[PDB]
């Protein structure tokens, strides 16, 4: 897939989304999530769509909570 | 700007089953949601106890990185100690981690977000919502 | 800098019996000792369930005012989740609050001071001392 | 560590501690001790013997620890 | 985590990361990946197989570790 | 010995040295050292006098450095 | 969050032989691994003493650019000073750089990954894995 | 505003023997002095290895709390790796901790303050003073 280059602006450090993978003009403001070295750019109010639609736990995950008292 | 504290049960429910009803609530209430550090230890436990830890850990991180994690502080500790006593011989049982979640929520004035109110109904002075 | 995290069992033991053997260790290591917020929740509960809550609470507050209390944070919760799985997959039981205290110390590299060494020895990567 | 300066306050002579050297906010009283031209300020009532010799707890403070198991 | 907004810069469309979500400053290039209406930005050339299959070291890289003992 | 009371000023948290243990008027500015819960108030340029004149190591302290190569 | 601190021995082993067994662990735990600045000093030395410093240095810099490097701080130095005494008073030797790596991990609660388990097992309160 | 980095030898010399000549230098140069984290591990070791650790630790703290402690960072790690090579087969020996102190100093442009120049005289590009 296409790449890009970082830069500095107002003391922070953005990235120019290429013309090929620009966001819809509808997305005026963004929620940015940090996971490891990657960062997820979600339109405001669509923050969880990547996580729900994306990768998932293994089916054994935790069938029991294992809190005492039971 | 915070309003809701997700208990442990709603997290497993979401992380294991990813219900579409929840993604609408999470997108809409994004920025107002948090978990207690107590809840964090439980989902980390689920990952580490699983057959595929590194995988489940990665989806935990993606989830947790979208919400604030609150340190279980002295305010949470006092309120939980209070709540344990209000229940101790004066009422009905609640499990230990849920006791810490309850008092932590009360300590900050947050609403408990849960899919199982049956236990949290026993705690005094705490506002509860069912998001399942 | 801090060095010791006092377990809940040793705190109750000290608050109840005020033994000179522990007084020596307290005077010797004063300033290097802490408790988990989990431990604070337990002793506040012990106070609130007593027949003289305000009195016993006041001797609790004097004890706590002489030590740092550490908030149970994401690092402590993460290590505790690891410990729960590391113990599960070896079948060695440890009580829920003790797991959380264990992970809090390990998250910071602290030495656990306890009089219940047989259980805390079940936790990997943690240093134990008995001051009783 | 951090430097500062002296003032003439509440009709006496006090001195600030920037956050880097500020005390825990729970310290309501302090002992001031004079050593040479230097002053040592410590939290009042911190010593352990004072609490070890003082008020006891009632005998009912543990019927059990009530850790589930 | 932290919110932000989009701009129209270097004749294209870029977005900032406040320090809370800012990348390590050593990341000079990034991969941008499109998933739904969401974009994923990751450090370019991070994958391990790329380094495991690439340039080797010369054979003289350890005559000893030279830890005293 | 005499006590005192803390207070707030310009967002920080000082202490009014009593009349009985005030510093010499010569001390216009101070170095403050944090050790545990105590804090040492030294006149500028006399910062180390308390530590040199004060308490000392045990005589066994470290007779050898025990760095390898020797 | 981080979980593993790679020892110097395993790094040299991996840089030299690039084994698939370690490649699996690297792909599986990518993002959770770090090295001590002490380890960085050792491999840079290994590079600079080679007959092709710039070349070998460049494969070093590619390896480091894929992991976080942690500065050896006051916490790491404090734990290392403890370890040196804890080992001295039991007579079990560990090499100087390995002591510093050991203390850095313990100061953070990290798991040491090494192929020299017999020495790192001599350190108290530290978790060891062999990925070779 | 920093100028001098105290090596380990000047510290032990001062902490053990407290020379009056040094208190004048320390008072005069106060604010411009630091140690490397490597030096900190050594004096912590001396305390922990001693017959009276808690005591010696307390005088260490009083000393260290009056100086800045610098984390041994990647810049120190590269320079030390360079220095080790400049010496390795091309010159005369220097002990491992002193190698780290030398490169750390060079990494920040600080003057080494020592009572024994005999080893540091072998390092290129480093300014040295004798304060004994």
């Amino acid at each position: 897939h296409m790449e890009n280059t970082v830069f500095l602006s107002n003391r922070s450090q953005p990235v120019r989304r290429p013309k090929a993978v620009a966001l819809p003009e509808n997305v005026k403001r963004v929620e940015v999530i940090a996971v490891g070295r990657t960062r997820i750019i979600t339109p405001a109010g669509e923050t969880w769509d990547e996580w729900f639609d994306g990768n998932s736990v293994s089916a054994d995950f935790m069938d029991n909570r294992e809190q005492p008292g039971m | 700007m915070l309003k809701f504290m997700l208990d442990t049960n709603i997290c497993i429910f979401t992380i294991k089953n990813k219900p579409a009803s929840v993604r609408e609530r999470f997108n809409l209430n994004q920025g107002r949601m948090c978990i207690s550090s107590v809840t964090l230890m439980e989902v980390i436990y689920g990952a580490e106890k699983s057959q595929m830890p590194e995988r489940n850990l990665a989806v935990i991180e993606g989830f947790v990185s979208r919400i604030d994690v609150l340190d279980y502080d002295a305010a949470a500790a006092t309120h939980t100690g209070q709540i344990r006593a209000e229940l101790a011989l004066q009422g009905r049982p609640v499990g230990p981690f849920d006791q810490m979640i309850a008092g932590h929520a009360r300590s900050r004035g947050l609403i408990i977000v849960t899919n199982n109110t049956r236990e949290f109904e026993r705690v005094g002075g705490l506002r509860i919502e069912d998001w399942s």
